[PDB]
This record gives C-alpha cells, sequence and structure tokens, in this order.
RNA sequence: GGUACCUAACCAGAAAGCCACGGCUAACUACGUGCCAGCAGCCGCGGUAAUACGUAGGUGGCAAGCGUUGUCCGGAAUUAUUGGGCGUAAAGGGCUCGCAGGCGGUUUCUUAAGUCUGAUGUGAAAGCCCCCGGCUCAACCGGGGAGGGUCAUUGGAAACUGGG
RNA sequence: CGCAUUAGCUAGUUGGUGAGGUAACGGCUCACCAAGGCGACGAUGCGUAGCCGACCUGAGAGGGUGAUCGGCCACACUGGGA
C-alpha cells in the first residue's frame, strides 16, 4: 500500500520527465501543493495548477524542457523516508550539487529550499534533493 | 588539609611549575581543585603570574600556602592582600 | 537489507586468521595451558632434518627442519640460503614465512640466530642470511 | 571538432589479444588512448592493429574523432558527480586550489589531459580501464555548467 | 534557592500483584547510534503505592526516592489516566 | 647523514643543473653509469629536495608542515624550503654553492639577528637578518662569493630576508604539484 | 656538576651502512649455474643469450640506520549507515494464517514526545587542532583558545513524525 | 563485549509488617505473612575484559588499542574474620 506519499509524487515526476510528458497530475496533499510550489519558484516546471474534487484533489504539474528538448529536472531524490526520518541541523542543511540543485527541508518556519533555511537559520526534516 | 603548591611539568631539566590548590593526600603531579597561576623560575627573571581573585578565595577558605608558594605571593603582593582582608 | 532488519541482526564482519599460528601461542608451564600471545619469532628445538620435493612444475631438494617450538607446537620449517649446520637437537629460532610450494611449511628459520650459522660466501643481501660483512 | 586545437595524447595501455583460427592463434594490438588539449576537451580512442605503433596511432585518430567538453570552474569542476558506465563507478568531487589531481590510474590521463588540475576521485567499480575511462567521461559529460542552469531555470547565476 | 528536584516519569501500569508495590513501565524512543531509526525500548521500573490507588493498566505518574526496598526507587505521585 | 657524494651525477639523473649554473650538464646531459608516472611524480619530489639539499625525512616533515599554512601547499611548501638558512646565505651570496652555505653555517660562521645559529635546516623569517660572525669576517671563501625577496650590502657582510619569495622567484623547473602528488600516495 | 655553555689551539684527520634493481616499483649489465643449487609477497623464475638463482661493476631508495617477522588500521563502496547485493555469478523462505514488531490516505484543531532553535550548567589536567612565546633550530616545553554529550536544566518555533 | 551449538532463571527470591543493625536508605538481617520477581528490549549460563581521558589508523563514518602521563576501581602468597 501506499506509504511514502512525498517519494510517489517525486516518482511521477521523475518518471514524466524521462518521457518527455508535457503535463501530469498527481493527488493533491498540503505538502504535496507546497512542494510544487516551490519547483515553480526555483524554476524546475514551469506552472502548477490545483484542481478540487470530492476526493483529495489533484495537482497538474507542467514540466519545463529547454530548447533543444533539454530537461531541465535532471533528478528528484527523495531523503527523509518512512522507514528512516532524516533531520538537519541549521549548520548542516545540505548544498546540492554544489548550488545548481536544491534540497527542500520541512522547517517549523515552513517548507523552504536550502538557501532560504539557511538564510532563517533553521533546519528540519530533509524532505528531498531536486538538481 | 588543603594546599596551595606547585605542581612540576617542564621537561627534564627545565622545570616550569604551576600553581594549583591541592588536597595534601593528593599526589604531585597528580589530582588537584583548581589552577591559581605559573611559576617558571628557569627564566631570568623568574617568570611569576598570578590570578589573583583565586588566589584570595582560597587563603580566605584556609588553604595554605607552601613555603615558595607563599614567597611568590608576597612578591605579587597577595600575602598583604590577604593579611587587610582579615583586619578589614 | 532494510534498516529495520540491520537493527534486528546486524551486519557481522569476517574472521581474518593468522597466517604463522604457531607464533601466536604462548604456554604457561604451571598452568599446563596455552596462553594466546602473539610473537615475532619463537625458538624451538630440531626435531628432525631433511629435503622435501617442491609440489610441481617445480623441482628441487628443498632443505627443511621439524621444530618443535618453546610453546610444544610441532611445525615444519624452511631452511633458507645456500647450505646450512642444522643436525637434530639444534636449538633454532623460526619466523614468519609460508614457502609457496612446500606443501606444509609456514615458518622460515632465521639464519646467523642462536645455532643456525649465517651463509657463507654471501655478499648480498647478506643480514638476511645472518651474515657479518667480509672485510674487517 | 579537432583540427583547431593542439592535443597532447597518452597511452593508457596496449594489451595482446588473441583470435583462434585454423593453424593456431592471431595476435594483435589494442591500444586504448587518451588525447586533449589541456584546455576542457579530452576524449579517447581504441585501435586495434598487427603492431603496436599503428595500433597507437590509429587509437589516436580515434580518439580525435570522438572529444568532450569539459565544464570547468577554475581549475576544477562545477560540482560532485558519479560516472557510472556498467560496473565502471567514478566519484568526482571538485577540490580547492593546490590540492592537485588525486585521481588513479586511467582517471587521472582523462582528468589531467582534461585540465582539470585540482579533483578528487575514486574508482567505485571496476578497474578495467576501458570502462574506467568510459565512466570518467559519462561523468564528465554529466557535469552542467553554472550559466546554462541559469538560463534553463530562468534565473540568474547569482 | 528552592529545592533540587527528583525525576518525574509518566508511564503505565504492568502490575498490582504486590502490597503498596506497583510495577510501572515507560516507553521512550532510543535513536540506534549506527543507523539512525528510533526504537521502542521499556524500563520497568517498581514504585510504592501506599492505598492501592492504581491498578493494572492505569497511565501512572512517578517520582524518584530513597531506596523503600531491593528494588523500589519510585512513589506514585498521581494516577493521571485509569484503566478500561 | 648528509649526501657528500658527487653533486654532478644527480644533475646528471635528474635532467637539471641543481647548482643553477649548467656544467653537470654542459659534456654529459645524461643519467649516470653505462646505460647513459610513479618515476615522474618521484623525479620531481628529488629535484627538489636534491637542489637544496635535504634528507628524505626531513622533506616529508617540511611539507606536512607547509600543508597547515593556508594557500597553495606545494607553493607554501617551497617557500619555506627556500627560507632555510643555508639556502638564504647561498642566495644572499655569501657562498658559492649551497653545499659551502651549510659548511657556513654548520661550522657556526653565521648570525642571525647578532646570535650564532649553527643549524643549516633553520626556518628563517621575515624581518631577520643574516649576518657573518667577526672571527669569520675575512673567510675566503665569503671574499670570493641576489633575488629582490632578499637585500644583502657586500661592504658590511650582512643580509636581510625582507619578505616571503612568492613562488616566480623560486625555482621555475619544480612541477610542485607533481611533489603534492607524490606524497598524496 | 666543573656538567651545560663559552673562548683558544691543532687535524680532513676518527666517523656509512642497509635493502633493492622482471612487473607491481625507483633503479641494468657481465660472469658463474643450467628445473640443479637457489629465489619468492604475488604473478612466477631456474634445463646455455637468467635484467628474477650466486657473484661483480653500476644504478636506485633511504640513511646511523636499513631490512625482516609479528600485530593493528588502510588500500577492501570487501558486512556497504555513509557505501553492496539476490533471473542466469553466492543469495527469494515450498505455501499459507498470523502474534509481537516495523510501516501508514486526505483535511482541520490541538499537544509537543520526536524535530529545529536560544540561554545556563557541566563534559578535569595533559593530549589533538589553532594562535602565540621559550630552548641556536627542531623534537620538546609553556601560555591563551578551540573542539568534544544518544548530557542535565529552562525558554522559544510548529512544518514534518507521534500522540489526542 | 562475544555466545541461543546458552531459554528459562530466582525462593531472602519479590513485596509487606515489625524488630535488629548501619554513618546512612534498604532483605542489609531475622521472624511472620503474602507469591510474587526477572526474561526473546536475551534473562540465566558460559567465555572474555579492569574502565576512562586518550592513543593508532582512516577523507570521514568506522575499526583497533587502553604501554608511558592523568582520573576512577580492584588487588597485595591464598581463602576468611575482625
Amino acid at each position: 500500500v501506499m506509504t511514502d506519499p512525498i517519494a510517489d509524487m517525486l516518482t511521477r515526476i521523475r518518471n514524466a520527465n524521462m518521457v518527455r510528458h508535457e503535463k501530469l497530475e498527481i493527488p493533491a496533499s498540503k505538502l504535496k501543493r507546497e512542494i510544487a510550489e516551490i519547483l515553480k519558484r526555483e524554476g524546475f516546471i514551469r506552472d502548477v495548477e490545483f484542481v478540487e474534487d470530492s476526493k483529495q484533489g489533484i495537482i497538474r504539474v507542467f514540466l519545463k524542457y529547454g530548447q533543444n528538448n533539454e530537461r531541465v529536472i535532471t533528478g528528484l531524490k527523495r531523503i527523509s523516508k518512512p522507514g528512516l526520518r532524516v533531520y538537519a541541523k541549521s549548520n548542516e542543511v545540505p548544498r546540492v550539487l554544489n548550488g545548481l540543485g536544491i534540497a527542500i527541508i520541512s522547517t517549523s518556519q515552513g517548507v523552504l529550499t536550502d538557501k532560504e533555511a539557511r538564510a532563517k537559520q533553521a533546519g528540519g526534516e530533509v524532505l528531498a534533493y531536486v538538481w | 588539609a588543603v594546599k596551595i603548591r606547585l605542581k612540576r611539568m617542564g621537561a627534564k631539566k627545565s622545570p616550569f611549575y604551576r600553581i594549583v590548590v591541592a588536597d595534601s593526600r593528593s599526589p604531585r603531579d597528580g589530582r588537584f581543585i583548581e589552577t591559581v597561576g605559573t611559576y617558571n623560575p628557569v627564566a631570568k627573571p623568574a617568570e611569576v603570574k598570578i590570578d589573583e581573585e583565586l588566589a584570595l578565595k582560597w587563603l580566605q577558605t584556609g588553604a595554605k600556602p607552601s613555603d615558595t608558594v607563599r614567597n611568590l605571593f608576597s612578591s605579587q603582593g597577595i600575602m598583604e592582600k590577604f593579611h587587610n582582608a582579615k583586619q578589614g | 537489507p532494510t534498516i529495520n532488519q540491520l537493527i534486528r541482526k546486524g551486519r557481522v564482519s569476517k574472521v581474518e586468521n593468522s597466517k604463522s599460528p604457531a607464533l601466536n601461542k604462548g604456554y604457561n608451564s604451571f598452568k599446563k595451558e596455552h596462553t594466546n600471545v602473539s610473537s615475532p619469532q619463537k625458538r624451538g628445538v630440531c626435531t628432525r632434518v631433511g629435503t622435501m620435493t617442491p609440489k610441481k612444475p617445480n623441482s628441487a631438494l628443498r632443505k627443511y627442519a621439524r621444530v618443535r617450538l618453546t610453546n610444544g607446537i610441532e611445525v615444519t620449517a624452511y631452511i633458507p640460503g645456500i647450505g646450512h649446520n642444522l643436525q637434530e637437537h639444534s636449538v633454532v629460532l623460526i619466523r614468519g614465512g609460508r614457502v609457496k610450494d612446500l606443501p606444509g611449511v609456514r615458518y622460515h628459520i632465521v639464519r646467523g640466530a642462536l645455532d643456525t650459522a649465517g651463509v657463507e660466501n654471501r655478499a648480498q643481501g647478506r643480514s638476511k642470511y645472518g651474515t657479518k660483512k667480509p672485510k674487517a | 571538432d579537432p583540427s583547431k586545437l593542439e592535443l597532447e595524447e597518452r597511452l593508457v595501455t596496449v594489451n595482446r589479444v588473441a583470435k583462434v583460427v585454423k593453424g593456431g592463434r592471431r595476435f594483435r594490438f589494442a591500444a586504448l588512448v587518451v588525447v586533449g588539449d589541456k584546455n576542457g576537451h579530452v576524449g579517447f580512442g581504441t585501435g586495434k592493429a598487427q603492431e603496436v605503433p599503428e595500433a597507437i596511432r590509429k587509437a589516436v585518430e580515434d580518439a580525435k574523432k570522438n572529444l568532450i567538453e569539459v565544464p570547468m570552474v577554475g581549475t576544477t569542476i562545477p560540482h560532485e558527480i558519479i560516472g557510472r558506465f556498467g560496473a565502471g563507478n567514478i566519484l568526482l568531487k571538485p577540490a580547492s586550489e593546490g590540492t592537485g589531481v588525486i585521481a588513479g590510474g586511467p582517471v587521472r590521463a582523462v582528468l589531467e589531459l582534461a585540465g582539470v588540475a585540482d579533483i578528487l576521485s575514486k574508482s567505485l567499480g571496476s578497474n578495467t580501464p576501458i570502462n574506467m575511462i568510459r565512466a570518467t567521461l559519462q561523468g564528465l559529460s554529466e557535469l552542467k555548467r553554472a550559466e546554462d542552469v541559469a538560463k534553463l531555470r530562468g534565473k540568474s547565476v547569482e | 534557592s528552592e529545592r533540587n528536584q527528583r525525576k518525574v516519569y509518566q508511564g503505565r501500569v504492568v502490575s498490582d500483584k504486590m502490597d503498596k508495590t506497583i510495577t510501572v513501565v515507560v516507553e521512550t524512543y532510543k535513536k540506534h547510534t549506527l543507523y539512525g531509526k528510533r526504537v521502542k525500548y521499556s524500563k520497568k521500573f517498581k514504585a510504592h503505592d501506599e492505598n492501592n490507588q492504581a491498578k493494572i493498566g492505569d497511565i501512572v505518574k512517578i517520582m524518584e526516592t530513597r531506596p523503600l526496598s531491593a528494588t523500589k526507587r519510585f512513589r506514585l505521585v498521581e494516577v493521571v489516566e485509569e484503566a478500561v | 647523514a648528509r649526501y657528500t657524494g658527487p653533486s654532478w651525477k644527480l644533475s646528471r639523473r635528474l635532467g637539471i643543473s641543481l647548482s643553477g649554473t649548467g656544467k653537470e650538464l654542459e659534456k654529459r646531459p645524461y643519467a649516470p653509469g653505462p646505460h647513459g608516472e610513479y618515476g615522474l611524480q618521484l623525479q620531481e619530489k628529488q629535484k627538489l629536495r636534491h637542489m637544496y639539499g635535504v634528507n628524505e625525512r626531513q622533506f616529508r616533515t617540511l611539507f606536512d608542515k607547509a600543508g597547515k599554512l593556508a594557500g597553495k601547499h606545494g607553493e607554501n611548501f617551497m617557500i619555506l624550503l627556500d627560507s632555510r638558512l643555508d639556502n638564504v646565505v647561498y642566495k644572499l651570496g655569501l657562498a658559492r654553492t649551497r653545499r659551502q652555505a651549510r659548511q657556513l653555517v654548520n661550522h657556526g660562521h653565521i648570525l642571525v639577528d647578532g646570535s650564532r645559529v649553527d643549524i643549516p635546516s633553520y626556518l628563517v623569517k621575515p624581518g631577520q637578518t643574516i649576518g657573518v660572525r667577526e672571527k669569520s669576517r675575512n673567510l675566503s671563501i665569503i671574499k670570493e662569493s641576489v633575488p629582490e625577496y632578499l637585500t644583502f650590502d657586500a661592504e658590511k657582510l650582512e643580509g636581510t630576508f625582507t619578505r616571503l619569495p612568492e613562488r616566480s622567484e623560486l625555482a621555475p623547473e619544480i612541477n610542485e604539484a607533481l611533489i603534492v602528488e607524490f606524497y598524496s600516495r
């Protein structure tokens, strides 16, 4: 049964992105919405749209390919997993591909990028890396 | 009793001492309560440095300085500060 | 394995047993038991001295001794160098070093130590053969 | 393109290889060769021949046809990568100036001819030189330039 | 200045069969050193309860004391939640 | 120990002039004996060691000490090596060769801030004034016998280490990266 | 202990060995031996051209040391958390039902055990590292600092995990 | 720390009530009463070990050591008592 919904969203992207699909549709949650909002603000995806429903909702994500059909997302990794969580101190907040990629950290301050979190001097649950 | 005495550090023919507060039964270079300063009799002149606030704290608790420590305290003017405190 | 599976039953490192296991005992006379003490050489008494045939494709007469060590273990040793003075009842010093081509031979006798004499007319690698520096 | 750059070559190895035939064995010389400008272009070839000096010359020509461009920030690469090519598995971590090329065997040939001066590395997999160099070049092909990402992501390099 | 504090532990009762004596259990999460997963650890404690208030199942508070026997180093303070 | 052997065959093996003049490599610029990557790394280490004339154990530790400093490891490693007093004496021109400069120091002809230093491997620091002692002011070898990081005065026979070299001043024959490589094994 | 140190006088005079040299691995030739004597960590070498045996000349690496053995760690992303796997290479339980255990969809409120963060106390001295200073240098020694807790105590934040 | 090719272990044992004893709390001891207590989170047994600051190795995680120096413990022919 579904155990990691976040991993699933990351994997959905990864897979769509592998076959250069235009868009994909992920069952929503508050955190999935927040993740997707980050990806947009960092320019890993073109757009995100929220479709409401009787069930949980749907997030539509629109993948972003540069000219020469180059993928903007190279990779996405789930770090903290259900079967072994990972938390980072503020000084240990991970750099991803030496700054070209990003880390999404769930913090008390909120779900932030690595840059974001390091500025607010926060740590928290390291959800994913994206490069 | 609690003493104030010299702990031998340094190397074979070049002694250096730290002035430590120590119970009497403790081994010379072993267990001690607090470091109070440092005496380097080898240099010319003998380099002495003492942290009064502790030295006096421990004189007034009734740690007794060993003969040399006493004389080191004298030259920095501790023994005066100790004597004048018991009066005023 | 899953993390939970490691928490339950961890990783188990291998055992790396000694290349020279007769050096790695002692013997306590009073207790009559083996000690577990590694040593860099041992002493022992030659119970036999002979020659062995190497395993193929090598061919020679390889000079060996059958030594009973101070710790009461009995071991075959190789006798290196050209020509030696070991008979039965010689007191020898064995070191570590298997001879590859001699099945059973895990130790080398030390030349120049105890009753084992140095190699005669050796002039290069002398120290490895227990031989003093010829001139003066 | 290879006829405007001036390339140093390095022989990585030469195996004698052997095909069974009716009356015995046909021995040839398979020369594996890296070549580079020492300014961010590197690449490798093989040549097979009946005599060694020709096998090298064939391999060198091959390497000039299959160059790649290595992205380099300062004297190092932009960011960490793990270049895989079947069992070949090379870690490449960027390093501070004056570090030197801390790398092993074939991987060193590639990086030194590429013109990386400061890099950490480690062969985490196979050491068969062909697939070690393949892996290394996979790695160097997958390095992303910080300007190129910024144009992809629609951001500043700052 | 004020008194220094004894340790307090909120736990669950797992026996009442002894006279005036409950066996509380405290369940806490100790990290594994190597792996980093938190693991459920249980520590039983004998505590002294004078009026036999606490029964098997109850979520009790306890406080450390001087030794009250070979094993009892705690007294029952409160019964925070009763059994079902 | 020190190497007291022939100075030329070292130059000839390495394929550089260690004296800096060229003269070991005038007649026979090829290896000693009848036959005239690890190699090249080793060659480069032995280049720099044999030039300045230190034994490996002291050289490997002078490299470990230079690592702790801030900047390029190879660069800073050459800088200390240059600071050695035997070398500074030789650079100030008080001696014709490094082996003379050593012996000058070792036998106690040199002063550093007025005081006798009889240690070739003394690591000279900026500000410090190298001088000859008064017993040895009229040594033949000194009278017989300069970079910008140093300053000299041939009247007074006393120099000064005014700054640290900077690497462009030091021996450009040396690829110090190779030596940093040599040690990373 | 007339010991360190210092001054004066005399003499290159009294003071270099050890291992290696086929590859790994720096540095090669000759003679002797001829699967023998021997070498060897490994691949192996030795039956007439032996750079691998023994010697000699030289060369190389170190140096008052140099080799050898033993033991430990590394090389060994070779018990793999970092950091491996299981079609055919070693590796999917013969198959179920399941107790414990591990894991758990979506929203909102709340707690705050986890988690993040602050302050305080403590984690001796020496050591290691850093910055200085003393021995002619260094080793060594000293001073000031830093580090180091599944740490205690007491405040904050509340997304995530755990309660309710 | 190792061992399940060690799974049960305990009967002053676990708790209580008194008294005695101790510098002091306490099965510490004794009497009486109760039936408890511990253990698959590994009890119990067997084997091995003084522990630590540190030290060695390693990119680190980790592994190995616990000479010297400092802390703590234990022991003083062996077993027991004052």
